[PDB]
């Protein structure tokens, strides 16, 4: 009489390290105060005024950042429904590139309330039918939320007034020189044709100077040498070669079968010959740039300095593409001499020091190119990674703006209207789904309760001041930051804005989050084990 | 104690009411865990892998094979439903649930003194007349758009939420009805299941044609080709070495340069059959060509092609041959040495979709294809793979209802139906076989038991409503999961598959029958 | 005890609210004068 | 779970974890205890960690014998120790009671149903049972004829068939000798002495007392023909101050004057017992036997043997009430006031030498109010089981004497019971009827365990036995020879009602609480 026995069933025959959890308190409820931990650690960073964490992972690497996809990629999630809602903010940054915070938040209130809804008496079903009725109502409303339209992009004070609000939210005391920088280099891309390509913006990180000094250039920088003697050109000329800068062998097996003396004596002249001839028939085309994917070898370098060739050897085939489109030639496979429309043509290209790397630019004159890129300068590693997630954010907003257009007020004003008219529209509705729309109602107060929450007032003063405003007709009033009061103001005319397909790509998955959570009834998960990667 | 633990001392043997108690709890442990799945009013499981994989799951035989279970009662049930799964499709669940309850009913006159086999003689005999009356109950039916789609959702219902089943219905049953040919089997191989990642769960539809996981390796070549011709080919067009160990010999430079050109004359001679071919199929740049390669393809033949305006595919599938053949109407050529613009496939249009780091290639507009594709999107992967097996399962039911004209109604009606006519039947059968013949009709009647134990509404009162409507009325009422009613599931459109349910007959019958029988379990296989 | 953890389970939601402990703690003293009172109104006299 | 979270290292069963748990426990319990029922039963084996032997087939024996380490059989276990210990028979149908109370439940609650309705049904279908057995049971005059019948009903079950034949009549007489009319029966007035010298039917019932001491010294007789015996409770060995007493001399003739003087305490006690015994028998015809409770000294037995007197010493507590009922004498605590009408007499006393240990007999007793039963068989194991048994029956007659109801055995009464239930049954409102079922095919075990026991089939017999029922109405049982319905009642097989009684009582209770229970917890550490 001192212990008790395994259930007959199910229960003994389950493996050695496996856990099996059924039932709402032993199921629904863990998840859900898992996925609310998750939020309470993210919440901190929402927001301007958020804080940057300092996160390392297991292989002893150090990141410092706001970004709530960043510290969730490089943090160790272990709870499997916490796996799932990371896995939904992934996915919203990868289909938007901004809103990861506010996935995360929004599911975490979500959950929580629902926890709140099934401990007053509902069932799962009905809860998970109101989220969705009232999920759709938000889809509904949102449209209607729209303040104004970028109806420019080749602007660049108005892309940089655009862009300012996403790159806010990172870099909150220095975001209008950033938010010049990309504006330029965005609207260098991003030609009449109206397809925008995100890896056009390429990010040089070169440490030292301080990022007041970062610019950007129309071109390409590569933080490496040249092989040969001459270091400038003036009129560039690139002719680009995927091939290695030698000659060429065969590809099954090569053996110089020798039989006389006089092949012998004559076979390395010959070779000499034909290398000088195909480099002076390259160099009889006008090229005096020559960029190899591969290898150079030592005659073939000599009779390029002898003919005054620049040599850039680079590594990456990506590399090679990239400049490529960013010049205008093609990469050859041979060593045959370029005909004039695969020859690539730059303004300069020339090889220089910044800070203490050398590096190789292929400059533009002109305000135009396939391919832009950001030198970014700074006294920290970690700091210029940060500012390269904060121009990631930027560019990837100024894509959302060439997809769609519409633009809905922020810091949380939007999510208080969306909140507004769901409890209104809820309080008609009868039935025992008003009180999962009304707590789905509720749940957009997360936002500007955690902005006001960083910002250091009172959150409950916040979003009263929000609802009488909201009740008096302005739907584009959200909080003040620069206020030690809880303050609200107009964000339309504060330029304020955030993307309208960001804020509905981020409502529907984080709805779809939380009721794929809510839908688990069940949990057999298997012993551990192993598993390194 | 036993005689093989004399002989093998570190054996482990159960022996006469042991082995019935073990085989008995292992089952009982079984059907409580799968209760739950059973009906589109099921609770969703979600299994977490070892190595930290996240699968949401209601399938009986996928939650089987994710158990974390080393029975062998349990495997021996799980090696029946893989079957069921195997040839069927469904009714992994509904197999698990019968065997439980048939082991449970017979353990409830064996503990009495009863032989077990009496009690399958009994099982064997209700089989019998089972069986009759599910011939008798069958709905012979050609069946138009309509009823299978009522089939595809009786299924997908079950698996997946309301909404991603209604869009699924269509999509497989267009499939379906797409694929098949006329009195002839459906090649389900036929149907290409594609995942991708970026939409929502009910993005996913179905596309008259083809896509392919991989796009064009060169960045010159066309993205977008609205008139197309199809090249499928089996045809290697990158360097070859010779299997005779050529090697080669010279003694100069020039030499070897000669030597270098030359080499590559034989994949050359292949790149210019096709070059002739295409500019003489079309003259102008309205159309293209699209070669789809199951072998690689080197850089300079790409290079070569691209430079005439050909879009190039290189590694694609073994299955994508016959794909494209039944699709695109081409001819898959093993070698060029007499190709005519008879063997090219067309196509109404063909584009290439990027997404991250993967390349898709759309091939669609087709003239009439015979082979479709059904794209899966969504948000996770664990929902693909969901949307992946829900699919599986409404496939295998559209093309079970195709195969024969008869449907047989859901909803448990059948059961109550056939648990009834057993009812009935039971005095005709001689001597004690009679206690076989209830247990089986009881064991039957677990179908309704559970659905209405998951639907929420009482067990024992919904079941003796049911029986007795339709003892008065004769109908085929089934369980209503809304109400708790009868409900004629005929009419409401609730259909179950008349192979699936003769399977689980057969296969729950042999196999408790089997073990009902067995009075020892060894392991003395080591040492 | 079930009260007892209700109450406690309540007033988290408020900790979490930038609320500091102690207004809470008054605003339950206040609840439980009141509730002495209206169970000392709501009562009913036996004779025994 | 919730308990876990506190206490990491805590057991838990919850919800259908526990009824599943429960219920296997005493399936289990149902499954080993089946073949103990009826007189058909299997001897069971049981082996001690130290190697003792016990040769068995009562419930609570090997209840208490078996190796189990679990709660639910630790509480069925409680249960029957309190039914041995109130009426001493029954236990082997409580166990099997509750296990097929526990079974026919959880045969309706794996069907959705709650186990609180099954508990209603009990309590209906127990209060209808009450009612049915007050209406059955058989009032009659407690003769030999039936007291027979009633002990060999018990021990025939516990014994083999000539072992119990010879018990019955010992058993019977034993309880007829001690029972004093109108007036309850002391059972501690009956000893058992065992003996290991002699085959198993020597057993038999002496009107007097066996004492397992004899005399010390060796010069007392060793058969006394006509005896007075002196039941006493005073000390007859040397006693030490309380008070520190210590002696002092200065010579070897004082130390020797002291010396002398120091017994006279002890010897004025003994010239007293003397004295008497001299004025009771002036000649050698008569004799008279002491029995002490307390300890008597080399000195004192040599006075005393030249007497002529048998004295024992160190007797057991109880020896002295068994020896004044037996006897007649009165026990004395003192000698200050002893006339010759405190002796007791006792027509033969003797001693029998039996390897190291030696035993007297008190015999020829005038009317002897407390007697003893002598067990004799050649094993430690066949003493200790027909210790058992004769234990089982005096409580069986002594059941039957204190109220002048019996019942009919053979399984004919929970027949009876079980089709009065189901015709009470639509009486029940709601669903309780369920309960009501359970707990009548519950209660139609016995008729089943002792079919299998006697080596037939379950369900003809019992389809054979309620038909017959239903088709006369008198309490047929189960004979366990032909397999047949027979009339209890004529045969001979009789039932303690308060047994019955009991067992309905105490099944349904625990059975109930069994039920109701939804956690087994154990987080004490
Ligand atoms: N100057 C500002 N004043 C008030 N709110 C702001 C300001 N700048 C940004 N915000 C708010 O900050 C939020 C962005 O938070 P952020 O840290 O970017 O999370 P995420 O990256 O998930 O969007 C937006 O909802 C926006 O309304
Ligand atoms: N809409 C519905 N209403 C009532 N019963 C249904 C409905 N849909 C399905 N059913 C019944 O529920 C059962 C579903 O079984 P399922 O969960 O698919 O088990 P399996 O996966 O083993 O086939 C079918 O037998 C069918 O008769
Ligand atoms: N000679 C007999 N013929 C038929 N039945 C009998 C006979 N003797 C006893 N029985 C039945 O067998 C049962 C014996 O139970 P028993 O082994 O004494 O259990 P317990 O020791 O727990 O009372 C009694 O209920 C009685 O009705
Ligand atoms: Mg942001
Ligand atoms: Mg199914
Ligand atoms: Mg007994």
């Amino acid at each position: 009489a001192l212990h008790v026995p395994k259930a007959p069933g199910f229960a003994q025959m389950l493996k050695e390290g496996a856990k099996h959890f059924s039932g709402l308190e032993e199921a629904v409820y863990r998840n859900i105060q898992a996925c609310k931990e998750l939020a309470q650690t993210t919440r901190t960073a929402y927001g301007p005024n958020g804080m940057n964490k300092m996160v390392i992972n297991h292989l002893e690497k150090l990141f410092v950042t706001n970004d709530a996809a960043t510290i969730l990629r490089e943090l160790e999630v272990q709870h499997p429904a916490a796996k799932m809602i990371v896995m939904a903010s992934h996915m919203q940054e990868q289909e938007v590139g901004d809103g990861t915070n506010f996935v995360l938040v929004f599911a975490g209130a979500l959950l929580e309330l629902a926890e709140e809804l099934l401990r007053i008496g509902l069932s799962v079903s009905e809860v998970i039918e109101g989220y969705e009725i009232a999920c759709r109502k938000a889809h509904e409303i949102l449209p209607n939320l729209v303040c104004c339209s970028a109806k420019n992009l080749r602007d660049i004070d108005e892309v940089s007034s655009l862009l300012r609000t996403s790159i806010m939210s990172k870099q909150y005391g220095n975001e209008v020189f950033l938010a010049k920088l990309i504006a330029q280099a965005c609207v260098s891309i991003f030609p009449d044709s109206g397809h925008f390509n995100v890896d056009n913006i390429r990010v040089c990180k070169i440490l030292g100077s301080g990022i007041s000094s970062s610019s950007v250039l129309h071109g390409m920088v590569f933080k490496k040498e040249t092989e040969g003697d001459v270091t400038s050109v003036k009129d560039a000329k690139i002719a680009v070669y995927s091939c290695p800068f030698d000659g060429m062998i065969t590809e099954t097996k090569g053996t110089v079968l020798i039989k006389t003396a006089e092949e012998l004596m004559n076979f390395s002249k010959g070779e000499e010959n034909l290398m000088d001839a195909q480099v002076k028939a390259i160099a009889d085309t006008g090229a005096n740039v020559v960029v190899t994917g591969g290898k150079v070898a030592d005659m073939a370098l000599h009779y390029a300095n002898k003919y005054n060739i620049m040599l850039v050897r680079l590594n990456s085939k990506w590399d090679l593409r990239r400049l490529c489109k960013t010049v205008g030639a093609t990469a050859l496979p041979r060593l045959t001499p370029p005909v004039l429309e695969e020859m690539g043509h730059c303004d300069s290209v020339y090889l220089s020091e910044v800070g203490d790397t050398q590096v190789v630019v292929f400059k533009h004159e002109k305000e135009d190119g396939a391919i832009s890129t950001i030198v970014l300068r700074g006294s920290t590693d970690n700091l210029m990674d940060d500012i390269e997630r904060a121009v990631d954010d930027g560019v990837n907003t100024f894509k959302v703006l060439t997809r769609d257009k519409r633009l809905v007020p922020g810091g949380g004003a939007t999510e208080i209207e969306l909140a507004k008219q769901i409890t209104s529209y809820g309080e008609t509705c009868p039935g025992l789904e008003q009180y999962a729309i009304k707590k789905f109602a509720e749940a957009f107060e997360a936002i500007p309760r955690a902005l006001a929450e960083n910002s250091g007032v009172k959150a409950n003063e916040v979003i009263s001041k929000l609802y009488a405003v909201h009740q008096e007709g302005n739907k584009n009033v959200g909080l003040d930051i620069e206020a030690e009061v809880p303050a609200v103001k107009d964000m339309l005319e504060a330029g304020i804005l955030d993307t309208y397909l960001g804020k509905y790509w981020a409502i529907k998955l984080a709805t779809n989050a939380a009721v794929t959570v809510l839908r688990v009834d069940q949990i057999i998960m298997a012993k551990p084990a192993g598993g390194p990667k | 104690m036993a005689a093989v633990k004399t002989l093998n001392p570190k054996a482990e043997v159960a022996r006469a009411q042991a082995a019935l108690a073990v085989n008995i709890s292992a089952a009982r442990g079984l059907q409580d865990v799968l209760r739950t799945n059973l009906g589109p009013k099921g609770t969703m499981k979600m299994l977490v892998s070892g190595a930290g994989d996240i699968k949401l799951t209601k399938d009986g035989n996928v939650l089987l094979h994710e158990m974390q279970i080393q029975h062998p009662t349990a495997s021996l049930i799980a090696k029946v439903a893989t079957a069921q799964d195997d040839i069927t499709g469904d009714g992994t669940t509904s197999n698990v649930l019968i065997i439980g309850e048939l082991l449970k009913q017979a353990d409830l006159y064996i503990s009495e003194g009863l032989h077990p086999r009496i009690i399958t003689e009994g099982f064997e005999a209700a089989k019998e007349k089972a069986l009759q009356f599910l011939e008798e109950v069958k709905v012979s039916r050609e069946m138009d758009r309509e009823t299978l789609i009522d089939v595809a959702r009786t299924s997908l219902r079950t698996k997946v939420h309301a909404e991603l089943a209604d869009v699924l219905t269509e999509a497989v049953v267009d499939s379906i009805l797409a694929i098949k040919k006329q009195d002839e089997p459906i090649d389900l191989f036929m149907i290409e299941i594609m995942e991708m990642k970026h939409k929502s769960e009910t993005d996913t539809s179905l596309i008259r044609g083809l896509v392919l996981d991989h796009g064009a390796r060169h960045p010159d070549m066309k993205k977008r080709v609205e008139d197309a011709y199809i090249l499928t080919c089996n045809v290697s067009l990158e360097y070859e070495k010779t299997e005779v160990n050529s090697g080669f010999f010279y003694k100069s430079a020039e030499e070897r340069e000669k030597l270098v050109k030359a080499e590559r004359k034989f994949i050359e001679d292949r790149v210019k059959k096709i070059i002739e071919l295409k500019r003489k199929v079309c003259g102008d740049s309205d159309k293209g060509f699209v070669v789809i390669n199951q072998k690689g393809i080197d850089p300079f033949s790409l290079d070569a092609l691209s430079k005439e305006g050909i879009v190039a595919l290189r590694r694609a599938k073994r299955r994508n041959m016959e794909r494209l053949t039944l699709a695109c109407g081409g001819v898959a050529l093993n070698s060029f040495d007499d190709l005519s613009p008879d063997c090219l496939g067309h196509a109404g249009l063909v584009y290439e979709y990027t997404l991250g780091e993967e390349k898709f290639t759309f091939i669609e507009k087709c003239n009439n294809p015979r082979s479709v594709t059904l794209l899966i999107k969504g948000p996770n992967k664990h929902t693909l793979t969901q949307i992946k097996d829900a699919v599986r399962d409404g496939l295998r039911a559209v093309k079970n209802a195709i195969d024969d004209g008869c449907v047989v109604p859901g909803a448990g009606a059948v059961e109550v139906a056939m648990a009834e006519a057993l009812i009935k039947h039971k005095p005709s059968v001689k001597g004690r076989a009679q206690l076989g013949v209830q247990a089986f009709a009881d064991a039957l009647l677990i179908i309704p038991k559970v659905l209405a134990q998951n639907s929420g509404f009482d067990l024992q009162e919904t079941l003796v409503k049911i029986q007795a409507e339709h003892s008065e009325s004769g109908q085929l009422v089934g369980v209503d999961l809304n109400t708790g009613e009868p409900m004629v599931a005929a009419e409401v459109g609730v259909w179950d598959n008349y192979c699936v349910k003769k399977q689980l007959l057969h296969s729950c019958t042999v196999i408790a029958t089997n073990i009902l029988l067995v009075d020892e379990i060894m392991r003395a296989g080591m040492s | 005890i079930i009260l007892a953890g209700e109450m406690l389970s309540v007033a988290e939601h408020f900790l979490e609210q930038q609320m500091h402990p102690t207004v809470v703690i008054s605003a339950y003293r206040k609840a439980l004068d009141d509730m002495i009172s209206t169970l000392k109104k709501i009562s009913i006299p036996v004779d025994i």
